[PDB]
């Protein structure tokens, strides 16, 4: 029983550090990487994190004794120092299933990462991983459709899908936008897409874009004999305005729309993912602003947490990085969270950054989207890294082709299919990639022109987000 | 040399004037007669601005060419209902609106 | 005119670095603190940021020439190295008014901070400030009510307002929750509040909390003769569920509700702020997760940007930190963004972290809320720092009083009013604060008990977020 | 040694402090003058937290550089309305908000 | 009157904004009565019938004060709304005294009228009499004694 109110400040480690705790299968587990302020012991730091992220505050309150605190409190049940890093530790914290609102990523984030990152007693803190228990995973809808259903809906099998972001990012009228869309799609790309900051602006209001883009899809589809799509961005100032936009996309019979889940938010995104499920529209998720949060390895939230949170909130695609392109992506941890966003069961593997074994209880996978600074020369690597179940996106790598969009699209589609055929035949994309590309360039002049153009372009910098 | 205005309950028309002498009451009833309005005496236990209906004293004085006849009814009503507000009203039956209305008696104390 | 398509990669600094640019009054200005990768020049780094956050991609696209790129492109118009920091610079970038959707914080964030933070060529990046032009500020609703209207609605004048977060964070039933609320409010606090991770959970479903809390407000208000309120948390998994909760609060005649704007998102928050304006409910904004983003000074977004974004999206209160409490808050920059969230015109002042002069075109201010690890001894400092137009919140500093909630509330309310009287009389809260408190403790036994309890409790650590 | 907190009606700012001496009242009015706020005396028969409006005593003291002038009006108001709550308020006309507010007189008994 | 309104601003005639008395009496009849004969001296070109459509209360507003009260009552009669903006809030003692001044001035004029006094001839006297017992009325009479609006009307019939 709960006996005896004693007012005043105690140590957090008295209640919240529980190194004897063995997590239940219904517990939500979090792994934090932290550095304590000088003179703040690791275990008191870990317990402060567990306390302020569950049930505790800074002094003793009598109200604790009205309830059963043992069954509600977070339990920092393990601390280990980071190998080779001075004054850096992992704390592993267990949270009871009861602490969380069912089906709410918003609430899970508010608890785990709400306040503890700004603790004075803590120099830096980074959430590395969360083990979502199956009992909680089952309170979420997840992807509106997911990988299998999407491929069935679109009649797309046996290869990565190919997309293209229209450029310039901003500035084009609705008509020129659809023009660029038609030429890209007629050339052999499966998808085109709004850039993430195309919403509704003076130079191009959204309903106009939706209308002209719908026309470009019908034309290019009638010409090529393949299903075409364009991720129309419905990201908006308010829920109402977001729904309005999503609704007109449905009205036009558009198979796929687009949402920025971090800048719009998880509450709006979860609304949209539900809508999409009920209305049979596919949901491409852009990850804008993620690097504000996930880049540096000392402070923030690793993307693989954000990726798990989105699989729960709901999306059919999610940008996963390129590894080889203009934006940062560590190959080891990228293979880690691609597995986390695709598979049903992922064993813990710290070499991939996977701290906890994750089960998804048959919740559909999310197609990874490689986008950003990639071109034809990257194609064998992209196929080897991501495999068939991916979307590879070439913005500048299509619209920056010497002959324009349709030749640019053919170059990429030929480069892709060549790599897939070579792979199926048993060629090593790693060793023979450039040769497979040069061979294909022998009979594809538009591919040859692209290979010529981008031969020298590599992105090779030191990755900040080291495991 | 400004005064703060006292809070004081009022009773619509003429209630901001110093109370009507019986000569002033009769001057108003004369006006009715001349205007062709029909006098009606009503009384009520309360003076709530929200309520539409007071209670009718007998019937409206339709055939009236005599201020004293009205004044006699007011006297008689005040006898029976001195605990009540009593009000004289004129009624225009052509426009069908009450044209005149003033309290002639507030309840005792 | 636009003449001549030349395919291929150019330098960003060729198009996007414009050191001769003088910003128009309608430009949105951003200040970034960045470190380039070795061998990436500062000006090319600044131009890469301006490019990928406005109109540009990684190769040349012909579609540029369909539009007028000079009038749409971001312009890195100034770079200066950080004094004393090696390989650290400020880039100042101007963005045309046309780039942004009217009244959308979601879209502004997606553009400015969407992708540029993960650029391989960039080691670290932090957004310090944004100058929102008046023409854009006027497309937003802003606070549903704001400081003046709120004080008029509540009949609260002449002092800081006093609140209290109910503890434990999680675990209490709806009835015990309202119990703790009644005892706090009857003791002299203006507000109580849900903790940020109280949403709807197995141990306490939201409608039950709203119902019992409403009863506690009526009782404590009838007893004390002062307007009472409780920030009911309507933060939810979806927009629909958020509106539902907000709606029942209105039904109960609750004067104030609560929202986590970062974990729920700006799209949901903007929906809620509009609703609140139309329904006359006050909106307390909790800032959960902000420190994941704003703590470290090398990478992320400074809180003063998030605070400006929220004033635009809409909230009547916003947690501003304590400076002196358990969570980090630098005094200089805190005074900076408190001015930014309160005043109509704030001059640029780099000693306060204010990079740009900001005008608000008569958009209402947001009440700052100091909350986290504070108690009676902090009261003179809190009043001196924040002044009257603030809400001071004591969670553990009320419920951890030796005699319970109502004595705990009286202790704080007496401590507050004493400090305000002393201040008005001309006493120096800095010099004489403890004396003013000891004097008041002479005639207030519950204040004396609190002074006794928390005499030794200070939070004094090195601040990571140095200017 | 905990006491149970007594139930006692309060009246917003300063009402948890021991009642202001006339010197303490004047110190608060001095603060107003210095801050540039305009004094206003209001009175009300009741102290209901829900009601927005009390009744204005005369007009706000816009041209006031003298605490005693305010104190004289309070004395005069208390003479006419000793049955009422009387409250001194300061008004900032730049921010257009009431900046100061405290009861200077509770009704007799 | 056709589109729909219960009040309509009709001008003051005597106030700060233009209103020709003859044509004002014309359109006040048009907005109030059921049948209005043609009368070119009032600017009424056609006989108008309203088939029992309700009248609209005329509202006299703009630059009027207590001294105007007998004229306003004589011109508009009972079925009108008389509005004093500056003539209430510009009272020396403020709003409530300002309101009492106007309400007393009004009721005095109405009583005098009902008794058979000529508001035209005796208006200022009725006002001075009432000011004997109404200090707030007296203060208003004092304040606005000299204020008239007398210009050439552009809208001549
Ligand atoms: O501008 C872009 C791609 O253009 P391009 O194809 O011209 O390089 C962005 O959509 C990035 O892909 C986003 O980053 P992540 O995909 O890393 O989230
Ligand atoms: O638990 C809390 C306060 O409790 P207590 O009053 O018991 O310390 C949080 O709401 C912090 O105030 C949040 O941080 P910021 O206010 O810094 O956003
Ligand atoms: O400002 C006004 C009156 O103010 P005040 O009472 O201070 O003079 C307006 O409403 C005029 O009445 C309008 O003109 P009409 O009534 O002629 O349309």
């Amino acid at each position: 029983s709960a006996a005896g109110y004693k007012a005043g400040v105690k140590d957090y480690k008295l209640t919240y550090y529980t190194p004897d705790y063995t997590p239940k299968d219904t517990d939500l587990l979090a792994a934090f990487r932290f550095s304590p302020q000088p003179g703040v012991p690791a275990d008191e730091a870990g317990a402060a994190i567990a306390a302020e992220s569950s049930t505790g505050t800074w002094t003793t309150v009598w109200t604790d004794l009205l309830t059963d605190m043992d069954r509600y409190k977070g339990k920092c049940y393990h601390i280990e120092p980071v190998q080779g890093e001075e004054n850096s530790y992992f704390a592993f914290i267990a949270y009871p299933l009861d602490l969380f609102e069912e089906g709410s990523v918003t609430n899970i984030l508010t608890s785990i990462v709400g306040n503890v990152f700004g603790f004075k007693a803590i120099r830096s803190l980074r959430l590395e991983d969360i083990r979502f228990p199956v009992a909680l995973v089952k309170t979420f809808q997840g992807p509106p459709h997911g990988i299998q259903v999407e491929r069935d809906l679109l009649n797309k099998y046996g290869r990565p899908m190919l997309g293209c972001t229209i450029k310039p990012k901003l500035g084009l009228s609705a008509k020129n936008y659809g023009r660029a869309v038609y030429e890209c799609l007629r050339g052999g790309l499966d998808f085109t897409k709004d850039d993430e900051n195309i919403n509704s602006q003076p130079f191009q209001r959204w309903r106009d874009r939706f209308l002209f883009v719908a026309d470009a899809i019908h034309k290019s589809q009638a010409e090529t004999g393949e299903i075409k799509g364009h991720y129309l961005n419905v990201t908006a100032p308010t829920c109402e305005e977001m729904m309005k936009r999503a609704e007109f996309a449905k009205e036009l019979g558009m198979p796929i729309i687009m949402h920025d889940f971090l800048t719009a938010g998880f509450t709006a995104n979860t609304t949209l993912a539900k809508w999409c499920r009920d209305n049979g529209v596919l949901l491409h998720i852009h990850r804008a602003m993620h690097a504000v949060i996930d880049r540096q390895r000392n402070h923030g939230i690793h993307f693989r947490v954000l990726a798990k949170c989105l699989r729960l909130s709901g999306g059919d695609h999610l940008h996963s990085g390129t590894v080889v392109g203009k934006l940062e992506g560590d190959k080891a941890s990228t293979l880690g969270f691609v597995d986390l966003m695709r598979e049903d069961h992922i064993e813990a593997d710290r070499s991939r950054g996977v701290f906890f074994t994750q089960d998804w209880a048959s919740m559909p996978g999310v197609l990874p989207v490689a986008s950003g600074g990639i071109h034809v020369w990257h194609m064998p690597a992209l196929v080897e890294i991501f495999g068939d179940d991916s979307v590879l996106q070439f913005g500048g790598g299509t619209l920056g082709h010497p002959w324009g969009n349709a030749p640019g699209a053919t170059a990429n589609r030929v480069a892709l299919e060549a790599c897939v055929q070579a792979r199926n035949e048993g060629r090593d994309l790693y060793r023979e990639g450039g040769d497979i590309l040069r061979e294909a360039g022998k009979w594809s002049p538009e591919l040859a022109a692209a290979l010529d153009l981008w031969k020298e372009i590599k992105f090779e910098f030191e990755t900040m987000d080291k495991l | 040399s400004m005064k703060t205005l006292p809070k004081e309950r009022r009773f619509e028309t003429f209630s901001y004037l110093p109370p009507l002498s019986d000569r002033q009451i009769a001057a108003q009833i004369e006006y009715m007669i001349e205007q062709g309005f029909h006098p009606l005496i009503e009384f009520n236990e309360h003076s709530n601005p929200e309520e539409f209906y007071w209670t009718m004293w007998k019937l409206p004085l339709f055939d009236c060419k005599s201020p004293q006849q009205v004044l006699d009814e007011v006297r008689e009503c005040r006898s029976e209902y001195g605990d009540c507000y009593i009000r004289v009203a004129g009624f225009d039956n052509i426009k069908e609106c009450q044209t005149v209305s003033f309290i002639v008696h507030r309840p005792g104390r």
